[PDB]
């Protein structure tokens, strides 16, 4: 039965990503005054399927200079990690209930970067190296403040468990107590998913394509599948942490559906931003974070250590 | 709001922990007898 | 085991020659191998066959010194009637020094080594009789 | 499951063996990532949690910076993998077989001692507070904020001085 | 050295509750109020003796008190109690906050029919007195006699004899 | 270095050893060791010349390896005895490894090849710290565990280092390397007498420090760093020659000078404990030290070496560098034997 | 516990061995040191968890902190030697022989 | 410690987490608390040299509690004999040890 | 310094906010009635068992039954 | 066992997709197709040569800051202490020291990329 639950958690998520691709294309088209995909199947629904079949039927390149082991391992790691991170998320009942779910999320996300790093180094191509060493700086940027922001927000939750946030937000969103942190966390997710205005590891304009330049066909398609699944995942994490849905032990369906609504809203906002803004430079990103968010982030962490004390509102443990 | 809600949760946590404390004596005796039974069964088999 | 080396003093000299010669040869070989390992780890040689030749030469030279020392000491103690007389170890150490000189193709080493090694062996024997203790333990 | 922990420790040994053989720093970082993962799993299986996750996080960050450094400085026209050098390959296999044989030898000479392959997995956990609540390693670690503030003082000073030391070494 | 002294399987036999965790939680508070002296005597026995083999007779009294308590509930407030602990069992962590109405029903039923009163938030957790004729176990650790200290030299300090007796220095 | 870096770095160098000697816990002693290790390196690499960088790297690698070995010893002692301090019941291999790794940190032979190179590379004012202040912590760690050490291992290391330092001193022309080798020899004596009576190990440490600091400040005076260079003091600064001679002879260990007291008292203790062979050999081989100090004395004070035309302007210009501490330490190190009973 | 501790001690031994024998790149030596750090931390963690000594779990984290600080110092030294010589090869670190 | 700054000043920077028998968070005593306490109270006063011979029984109990070598030997021997007897055919695993028991509360 | 503070407020608002929030984080805990209650609440939370203590007949305050008036009372927490 | 099962299932799914992608497509391998890519012209030099990192200082500083993150991550359990004043003072000192280190580095131009 647990396997049936695994199927119900994987297959729908992958389909949702598949159609995130289509939704992105159509939303961008409409915002740019064009219609986007609408000839392949009714209203373009079949475009993701056609794309996936084409990519997995195209010849996968194996460039001579590459290192086959890493060049093959990296995409597998990307998709595996992106799929795995969906494991412990309460919606409202996590498939896997982990006490330190937040730390597990951080560990998996951090290991995600190694897919890009190894793929870029293994490509043995100059643009691949450019992409990999830009991803390194992207990580050096976001990772410093992501942990502090999570610490500060969890300082009202009392434990790293995700499910505890359901009760934490029983009578209120955590957004209101920590809207200043919600924004920094949102930008941090934008950077982590490697998406605009922070899509500097695959920026077409500067590097023909980044880490994925030499990748082709199915090995390539895995990278994008993981990218979009990660978009959905990170916006789900935002929806659970901030913007808490409505949980009543009587109906988990209410939590599930409200979570879906909010997660779609945020995922749409990602594409909204993509179409709306230019691209940061890969030193401006580090400067931005380190010299604007970190000075504010440390102060906010100090303040959220103080808050439970001088308000006598310590979070419960358990 | 977070202050007030957290205080309420503290009260509820104290209530539950008090329930655990109330029931613990029964569990301690049950564990005592169970572990002693396991040990004596082991001793019998070891004897054979 | 250290039993092999401590067996050297199971029976006074002049007896069990072959066994004592074996023991001293083994001790000399061990010292030579240690020295060779140091001399190769530092001051490397051009070829790995050169390195192994060096270890062979050092080991065999040290083993030869030890074998000659043991043989001559036991032979002296046996032919003359004095079992525990340090002059025997002195003659053995001189024999070792002369063998070193021959191995190195030099008479000066022969003489210097004879004097120094003979004195060292004689002092060793004297210590063993008189109860001297190297590497003692705190008594205060 | 009986062999769970022993297998994890052996994998840790193999990862450390590769690191010791010292391939190119890229493969060294990959090997250390795998070893850090396996070590985190061993700690998790020994009842830990926070400590294993922390090691994994910090080591991921460290190897990220290390890789960035290697691409810039520790690089060669033809980086050498574990298999590229025949001596490295041969000694990798030799080390694996040597550890196998050493395990067998220790088991045979001491039927119960350093290794008890018979009876393996029977001594992983010794004791547990069955009805406890506050027994989680995070509590012990957080003790640095109350009962072991000297630890915090020394570590924080170490990082603080590290900032200045690093800046002036790289000047 | 000495043969351990495990109690026999026969004397490790007692009528047992055989009621689920949800039931025990639902009955906890009133079970902490009533059946206090018995449990507290047994607990003091555990802590004072430190030997599980020496408190069995008191633990069985604990079990008997629990059986009496639950028999009374089954006799009088049975149906409200069944409703209450069904609602509790449903909850994921058996949280009280989810079933308050049924809790009120059960509490009122017991208060009127059986005269019980629930404990306030700060009652069951306060240290309490206990009365027992069981003597205080002396040498509870079976401690060996502490070795006698070294003898202490007693006297009054005087200047060193013939100064600092170092080689040739006069003083 | 800006003032704040100076304050923090110097304060950390001072802190490390104090933590080591005031910590009851092995992990905290290890913390002190790491503090010293990390903080010294920027001072070493302050010059940023090719030799300085290499000296700093050598120091780093060696000291890091030593610290890891010590940490292994600590962790295994924990595994065994559930505590963070070494007990009489502690496994012998653990103490052997601790002695070995603290020997590597201290620079004792046969782990001594690293010290001469680092001392040669680094400038004098940091060479002083390296050869004086950085030995207090490791020797303290040993002294706190003195009753459990291994006499065989300690005597072997000590005699090895005496022989090695004596032999190495002869060949070197560089003052920095000469002082490194002198450090090795004196540490050899210190560890030789450690297991038997650590009070005399501390006495030797004090006297060696009190003799080395004056010599290092003497070298700093004219930045002398070679036999030839120091040979020009008869012209550049005649006054100092007398005390330089006396101080080199004391370090060598002649009777009237203080340097005798450490060696004489240590030989006395070893003989009390029946360590005749090692005592004799150490005393015999401690005379090569007098030889390669007497060569320096000949070069500087007793003979007048050729000078240069341009030293005349050095004569013309004024000097304000010698400190009060130079005079104090030099006199109190080379004229104190009559107060020896109070020292021991 | 026993088999785990044996394998962990062997792992630390192998990493120490790797550090003691070099192989040109200084970065690899630094990585070997870092691996010994990993093994020691694991040893301490498992020992503490086995003994249920929650007062000694503050110490593996200190190990990590100080090992990280020394690793950072090592990386800075690597940067400087690279600036000096163009590579990180340890062969170039031979000037002080004289 | 080499210099007793802490004892001199009356402070306890690091002397309170030296052994397993020290105060633990939330009063969770470490494994072998009783054994370690006995050993240390036995060894107080008398010097280390005398303790090494006059508290040996306590130390032996302590190391046995902490490492448990003899317990492993004993269990190994029991299960070895069980296997030998089973292969011979002279023993059967009783119901409660086999897999079907009357589970106790 | 009014001029420099006013300029900072506009040209580097991020740092102004950070320093102000840090200053408040330090100031407020000292200036607040509720600060004392945090440690009292954490002491009120009963993680371990309350160990009964043998009644030697001269212990006048500790109760004999949990519902007896004597002993600590969490009325302050109930109506914090 | 559930986490292991699900992670292995994810691994197997990814690996199966890769194997299908490598064994289904019709292939034609030749030197010009396989040779590396560089905007339509041949590589002037291999990509394994040294690539200067202009943010090395910030990269190292990241190590120490992440270890500070590690030191701080126990706070959610720490706050469940009785010595709340001590915990507050220690955390404040730690974060303030973090801020001072960052401020010194900034004022000393650590974060400005090296050219
Ligand atoms: C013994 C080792 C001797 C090593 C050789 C030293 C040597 O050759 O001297 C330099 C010599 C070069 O002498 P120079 O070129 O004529 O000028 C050097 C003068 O300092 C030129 O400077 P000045 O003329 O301005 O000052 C002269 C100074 C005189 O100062 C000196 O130059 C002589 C100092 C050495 C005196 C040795 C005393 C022997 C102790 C016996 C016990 O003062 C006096 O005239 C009388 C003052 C009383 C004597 C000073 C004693 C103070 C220190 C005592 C410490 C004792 C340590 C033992 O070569
Ligand atoms: C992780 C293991 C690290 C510890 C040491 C491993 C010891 C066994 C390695 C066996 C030899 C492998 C080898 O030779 O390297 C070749 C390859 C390099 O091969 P290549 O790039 O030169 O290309 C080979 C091309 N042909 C096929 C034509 C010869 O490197 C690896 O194998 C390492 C891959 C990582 C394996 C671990 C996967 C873990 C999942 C990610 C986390
Ligand atoms: C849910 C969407 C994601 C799904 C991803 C998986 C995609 C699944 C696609 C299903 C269609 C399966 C058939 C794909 C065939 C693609 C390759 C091909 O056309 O080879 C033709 C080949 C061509 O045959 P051929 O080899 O004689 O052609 C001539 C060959 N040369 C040029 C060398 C002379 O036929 C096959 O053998 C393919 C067998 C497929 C089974
Ligand atoms: C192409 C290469 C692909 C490589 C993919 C690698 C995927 C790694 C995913 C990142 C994992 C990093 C974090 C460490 C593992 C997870 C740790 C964890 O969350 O806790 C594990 C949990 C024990 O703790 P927990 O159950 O939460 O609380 C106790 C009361 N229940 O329960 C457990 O003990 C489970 C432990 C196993 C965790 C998963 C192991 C996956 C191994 C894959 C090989
Ligand atoms: C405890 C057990 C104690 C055993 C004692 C064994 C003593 C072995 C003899 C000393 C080893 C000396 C190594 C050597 O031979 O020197 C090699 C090298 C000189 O170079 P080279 O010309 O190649 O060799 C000529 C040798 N006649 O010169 C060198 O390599 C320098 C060696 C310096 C370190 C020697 C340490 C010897 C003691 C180690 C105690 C541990
Ligand atoms: C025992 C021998 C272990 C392997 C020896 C490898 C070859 C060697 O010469 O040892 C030193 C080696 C550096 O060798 P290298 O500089 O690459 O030059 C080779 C010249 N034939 O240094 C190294 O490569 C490090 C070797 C570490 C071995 C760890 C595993 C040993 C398992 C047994």
């Amino acid at each position: 039965m647990f396997f049936i639950n695994i199927l119900t958690l994987l297959v729908p998520i992958l389909i949702a990503m598949a159609f995130l691709t289509l939704v992105e294309r159509k939303i961008l088209g409409y915002m740019q005054l064009r219609k986007g995909p609408n000839i392949v199947g009714p209203y373009g629904i079949l475009q993701p399927f056609a794309d996936a079949m084409k990519l997995f039927m195209k010849e996968p390149m194996r460039p001579l200079t590459t290192s086959m082991s890493l060049f093959i391992i990296a995409p597998t790691l990307s998709l595996t990690l992106a799929l795995s991170l969906w494991v412990p998320l309460p919606m409202p009942h996590p498939l896997i209930n982990l006490n330190l779910g937040i730390l597990f999320i951080l560990a998996t996300s951090s290991l995600s970067v190694y897919s890009i790093l190894w793929s870029g180094w293994a490509s043995n191509s100059k643009y691949s190296l450019f992409g990999a060493l830009r991803a390194v700086a992207q990580t050096i940027s976001y990772e410093v403040t992501m942990a502090i922001i999570l610490l500060s927000v969890l300082l009202m939750n009392g434990s790293y468990s995700l499910q505890t946030l359901i009760t934490t937000q029983e009578h209120m969103w955590l957004l209101l107590p920590a809207w200043p942190m919600a924004m920094m966390w949102f930008i941090s997710t934008l950077a982590e998913t490697n998406r605009a205005p922070f899509d500097l590891t695959e920026g077409e304009s500067e590097l023909v394509s980044g880490f994925n330049v030499e990748y082709a066909a199915g090995p390539f398609a895995l990278f994008f599948m993981a990218e979009y699944t990660n978009i959905i995942l990170m916006n789900a994490l935002t929806t659970i942490i901030f913007l808490g849905p409505l949980y009543y032990i009587n109906l988990p369906e209410l939590y599930s559906t409200n979570f879906m609504m909010e997660a779609l809203l945020l995922s749409s906002t990602f594409l909204w931003i993509r179409a709306s803004y230019p691209r940061f430079r890969y030193d401006q990103l580090m400067h931005l974070l380190w010299k604007n968010f970190l000075p504010l982030t440390l102060a906010l962490c100090m303040w959220h250590i103080s808050l439970p004390i001088f308000t006598a509102g310590v979070p419960p443990y358990m | 709001r977070m202050m007030r809600w957290n205080q309420e949760r503290r009260r509820l946590l104290i209530e539950d922990l008090e329930a655990r404390i109330a029931l613990m004596p029964l569990f301690q005796a049950e564990k005592d007898r169970r572990t002693l039974q396991i040990l004596r069964e082991n001793l019998e088999e070891e004897a054979i | 085991v250290k039993r092999f080396f401590e067996s050297y003093h199971e029976v006074p000299d002049g007896t069990q020659c072959h066994r004592k010669t074996y023991i001293t040869t083994a001790l000399g070989g061990i010292c030579g191998i240690i020295g060779s390992a140091y001399s190769v780890s530092l001051n490397p040689a051009d070829s790995t066959l050169e390195a192994v030749a060096r270890v062979g030469r050092y080991t065999f030279t040290a083993a030869a010194i030890g074998a000659m020392f043991g043989l001559t000491t036991c032979v002296s103690a046996q032919v003359r009637e004095k079992p525990d007389d340090p002059l025997n170890y002195f003659i053995g150490g001189c024999a070792g020094g002369l063998t070193l000189g021959a191995r190195t193709h030099s008479y000066g080493t022969a003489a210097m080594g004879c004097v120094y090694m003979g004195t060292a062996a004689a002092l060793f024997k004297i210590g063993k009789l008189e109860g001297w203790e190297l590497f003692p333990t705190p008594k205060v | 499951m009986n062999n769970y922990i022993f297998v994890l420790s052996s994998l840790f040994l193999v990862g450390c063996l590769g690191l010791a053989l010292k391939p190119s720093p890229i493969y060294g970082g990959l090997g250390l990532i795998v070893s850090g993962f396996v070590g985190c799993l061993m700690v998790l299986g020994f009842g830990g949690s926070f400590l294993g996750l922390m090691v994994f996080l910090i080591y991921l960050g460290g190897m990220l910076v290390v890789f960035g450094y290697t691409t810039a400085m520790a690089t060669e026209e033809y980086p050498e993998t574990w298999g590229s050098n025949w001596l490295i390959l041969g000694f990798l296999v030799l080390g694996v077989i040597m550890e196998v044989f050493l395990i067998c030898v220790l088991n045979y000479y001491d039927e119960v001692g350093v290794i008890n392959l018979d009876g393996l997995g029977d001594w992983l956990m010794y004791e547990v507070d069955d009805v406890g609540v506050m027994l989680e390693g995070g509590i012990g670690v957080a003790a640095m904020y109350s009962c072991a503030t000297w630890m915090m003082v020394v570590a924080g000073w170490s990082l603080f001085a590290g900032i200045f030391i690093i800046i002036e070494i790289t000047r | 050295p000495g043969i351990v002294e495990l109690p026999t399987l026969e004397e490790l036999k007692v009528e047992e509750v055989k009621v689920s965790s949800a039931v025990l939680k639902a009955a906890a508070h009133h079970y902490g109020a009533q059946c206090d002296k018995t449990n507290k005597e047994f607990m003091l026995c555990r802590w004072e003796e430190k030997d599980p083999r020496r408190c069995l007779k008191e633990g069985k009294l604990v079990n008997g008190c629990a059986l009496n308590f639950f028999r009374q509930i089954k006799s009088h407030c049975a149906e409200p109690f069944t409703e209450y602990w069904t609602c509790l069992d449903y909850s994921n962590m058996q949280l009280f906050r989810h079933c308050r109405q049924q809790q009120a029903k059960f509490d009122q039923c017991v208060l009127d029919k059986l005269g019980w009163v629930r404990p306030d938030l700060g009652q069951l957790s306060k240290v309490t007195k206990v009365k027992t004729d069981r003597p205080l176990p002396e040498n509870p650790y079976h401690s060996r006699a502490r070795p006698e200290p070294n003898p202490v030299i007693e006297g009054d300090l005087k200047p060193a004899k013939h100064g600092t007796r170092f080689f040739f220095w006069t003083v | 270095m800006n003032p704040i870096t100076l304050a923090i770095i110097y304060f950390t160098i001072f802190l490390g050893p104090v933590i080591t000697m005031s910590s009851t816990n092995l992990m905290l002693m290890w913390v002190g060791l790491e503090f010293s290790l990390l903080a010294i390196i920027p001072m070493l690499i302050n010059k940023k010349n090719p030799r300085s960088t290499e000296a700093a790297t050598k120091y780093f690698v060696t000291q890091a390896t030593a610290s890891m070995i010590i940490l292994l010893a600590i962790v295994l002692n924990y595994k065994q005895l559930g505590t963070w301090m070494f007990q009489q019941q502690t496994n012998g291999l653990i103490l052997n490894m601790t002695l070995m790794a603290l020997s590597m940190k201290l620079g004792l032979a046969p782990f001594h090849f690293w010290l001469p190179e680092v001392t040669q590379g680094i400038p004098l004012h940091m060479g002083l710290i390296l050869l004086t202040w950085q030995k207090i912590a490791p020797l303290s760690i040993l002294i706190q565990i003195y009753p459990l050490l291994n006499s065989t291992i300690i005597l072997m290391l000590a005699i090895t280092s005496i022989f090695m330092g004596a032999w190495g001193g002869l060949n070197q022309t560089q003052m920095r390397k000469i002082m490194a080798y002198s450090s090795i020899a004196h540490m050899g004596w210190m560890l030789a007498i450690l297991p038997y009576n650590p009070s005399l190990t501390l006495l030797n440490l004090m006297i060696y420090i009190i003799l080395t600091a004056p010599m290092f400040m003497a070298l700093m005076l004219n930045n002398s760093m070679t036999i030839n260079s120091i040979s020009l003091l008869w012209n550049k600064t005649p006054a100092m020659l007398t005390m330089i001679s006396l101080m080199l002879l004391s370090l060598g260990g002649l009777p009237p000078l203080t340097g005798f007291l450490p060696k004489w008292i240590i030989i006395t203790e070893l003989m009390k404990n029946n360590c005749l062979i090692m005592a004799t050999l150490m005393a015999m081989m401690a005379l090569l030290n007098l030889f390669f100090y007497t060569r320096l004395i000949y070069s500087t004070s007793l003979t007048m070496f050729p000078t240069n035309n341009n030293s005349k302007m050095m004569t013309h210009q004024t000097k304000t560098k010698p400190n009060l501490m130079f005079s104090t330490l030099a006199i109190m190190s080379t004229m104190t034997l009559p107060l020896a009973p109070q020292l021991i | 516990m026993p088999s785990t501790f044996f394998n962990l001690t062997m792992a630390f031994s192998l990493s120490l061995l790797g550090t003691l024998m070099f192989r040109s790149h200084l970065m690899s030596t630094l990585l070997c040191l870092e691996g010994m750090v990993l093994s020691l931390f694991i040893m301490t963690s498992v020992t503490s968890l086995n003994s249920n000594s929650m007062s000694s779990m503050p110490i593996p984290i200190t190990i990590l902190v100080f090992a990280a600080c020394e690793a950072a110092v090592g990386l800075a030294l690597l940067v400087k030697v690279s600036n000096t010589y163009g590579t990180d090869y340890v062969q170039n670190l031979n000037l002080l022989q004289c | 410690p080499f210099l007793d700054i802490q004892k001199k000043l009356g402070i306890s920077l690091d002397r309170h987490f030296m052994f397993l028998s020290a105060e633990q968070p939330y009063k969770n005593a470490a494994r072998c608390h009783a054994f370690e306490k006995e050993w240390i109270e036995c060894a107080h006063g008398i010097g280390g040299t005398r303790a090494k011979k006059e508290c040996k029984i306590e130390f032996d109990d302590f190391e046995e509690c902490l490492l448990r070598y003899k317990t492993m030997r004993r269990m190994h021997d029991i299960k070895k004999q069980r296997e030998k007897l089973m292969k011979e055919g002279k023993y059967t695993p009783p119901p409660h040890h086999s897999g079907r028991e009357e589970p106790r509360p | 310094i009014s001029a420099f503070l006013k300029n900072a407020w506009a040209k580097e608002p991020v740092l102004v906010v950070s320093f102000s929030v840090w200053g408040l984080a330090i100031i407020m805990p000292m200036i607040s009635p509720y600060t004392k209650y945090a440690s009292m609440i954490n002491k009120a939370t009963p993680y371990n068992y309350p160990v009964p203590v043998r009644d030697d007949g001269n212990m006048p305050d500790v109760p004999s039954h949990p519902q007896d008036p004597l002993g600590p009372s969490l009325d302050w927490l109930k109506n914090l | 066992m559930n986490l292991y099962t699900v992670i292995f299932i994810n691994i197997l799914l990814s690996l199966t997709l890769i194997l299908v992608a490598f064994w289904l497509p019709q292939m034609n391998l030749y030197s010009e197709k396989a040779n590396p890519y560089e905007c339509g012209f041949d590589p002037t030099s291999s990509a394994r040569l040294p690539f200067s990192m202009k943010f090395f200082l910030v990269a190292i500083t990241f190590l120490l800051f992440d270890l500070e993150i590690a030191l701080l991550l126990p706070l959610p359990w720490a706050i469940q202490t009785i010595k709340t004043s001590t915990m507050m003072i220690m955390a404040f000192i730690l974060v303030t020291i973090l801020s001072l280190g960052l401020a010194y580095e900034w004022t000393q131009k650590g974060l400005e990329w090296t050219e």
